[PDB]
C-alpha cells in the first residue's frame, strides 16, 4: 500500500516526488496527508 | 388537412395524443457547422 | 500522526520510506532522468520541462467541459475556471484516490453516458484550423 505517479505511460515512480517538485517538504506532505494529536507528559 | 395529405390520407391506428412533434432530422450537422462559422462575440467556439 | 488498518492506513508514509528524493531539486531532476533517456544533470532545463509539462497554457489545455467535468468530479462547487491543472487539483485528485482507498467512495463507469462525449464535423474542423494556425505561427516568428 504505497502510490506512485506514472506520466504519459512511459514508467513507475513514487507519487511523493510530484509533491516535492511543487515547493513542498516532508512535514508539509504530513500536515496535508494525515492528521496530528498531541502527546503530553 | 394539407394540400398534399388531402390527397391521399392514410389510416392511423395509433391511440395515443401526439404531444411532441418529430424534429428536424439533421439539425445536428448543419447546428454544428453554424456553430463552427458563426461569429461569436465572446469567442468561445 | 494516527494510522489503522481499516478507514486509515499509512500510505503516504511508508511511499514517503520508499522515496529516495530528499528536496524539490533532486525531485525535478528524477523527473528530467524519467521523461528524458539521455540524463544530463542540468539545472534550468528540468524546471523549465516541468513547468511546460503541466503549467503551460501553450502546451496543456483542459477544456471547458473537461474544466467542468473536473469540478464535478471533486465534488467542487464552482464549474468554470481555468484550463491548466493546479497543485490543489493534484492534491484533491490524491485526497480522493486515497479516500477510495479508505472504502469511502466508488469508482466511475467508464460505459457511462455521462462519461463519453459526441464529437460533431465542426469542433474537428476548428481543431484542424488551429493545427494548421499554430504551424503557420513558427515561420511567421521566424522570419520577424
Amino acid at each position: 500500500d504505497n502510490l506512485f505517479v506514472r506520466i504519459d505511460r512511459r514508467r513507475k515512480l513514487p507519487a511523493t516526488i510530484i509533491l516535492r517538485a511543487l515547493n513542498y517538504t516532508t512535514e508539509q506532505i504530513l500536515d496535508l496527508f494525515f492528521e496530528k494529536v498531541i502527546f503530553e507528559i | 388537412y394539407s394540400y398534399t395529405e388531402k390527397k391521399r390520407i392514410r389510416k392511423d391506428f395509433g391511440k395515443r395524443p401526439q404531444v411532441l412533434d418529430v424534429p428536424y432530422l439533421l439539425s445536428i450537422q448543419l447546428d454544428s457547422f453554424q456553430k463552427f462559422i458563426e461569429q461569436d462575440p465572446e469567442g468561445q467556439y | 500522526l494516527f494510522t489503522n488498518d481499516l478507514d486509515h492506513g499509512p500510505y503516504i508514509s511508508e511511499t514517503l520510506r520508499v522515496d529516495p528524493t530528499n528536496d524539490r531539486l533532486s525531485a525535478l531532476v528524477e523527473i528530467y532522468r524519467m521523461m528524458r533517456p539521455g540524463e544530463p544533470p542540468t539545472r534550468e532545463a528540468a524546471e523549465s520541462l516541468f513547468e511546460n509539462l503541466f503549467f503551460s497554457e501553450d502546451r496543456y489545455d483542459l477544456s471547458a467541459v473537461g474544466r467542468m467535468k473536473f469540478n464535478r468530479s471533486l465534488l467542487r462547487e464552482e464549474i468554470e475556471g481555468s484550463g491548466i491543472l493546479s497543485k490543489d487539483d493534484i492534491i484533491d485528485v490524491m485526497k480522493k484516490l486515497i479516500d477510495i482507498r479508505n472504502g469511502k467512495g466508488e469508482v466511475d463507469d467508464i460505459d457511462h453516458l455521462g462519461n463519453r462525449r459526441i464529437r460533431s464535423v465542426g469542433e474537428m474542423a476548428e481543431n484542424q484550423f488551429r493545427v494548421g494556425l499554430v504551424r503557420v505561427e513558427r515561420a511567421v516568428k521566424e522570419r520577424l
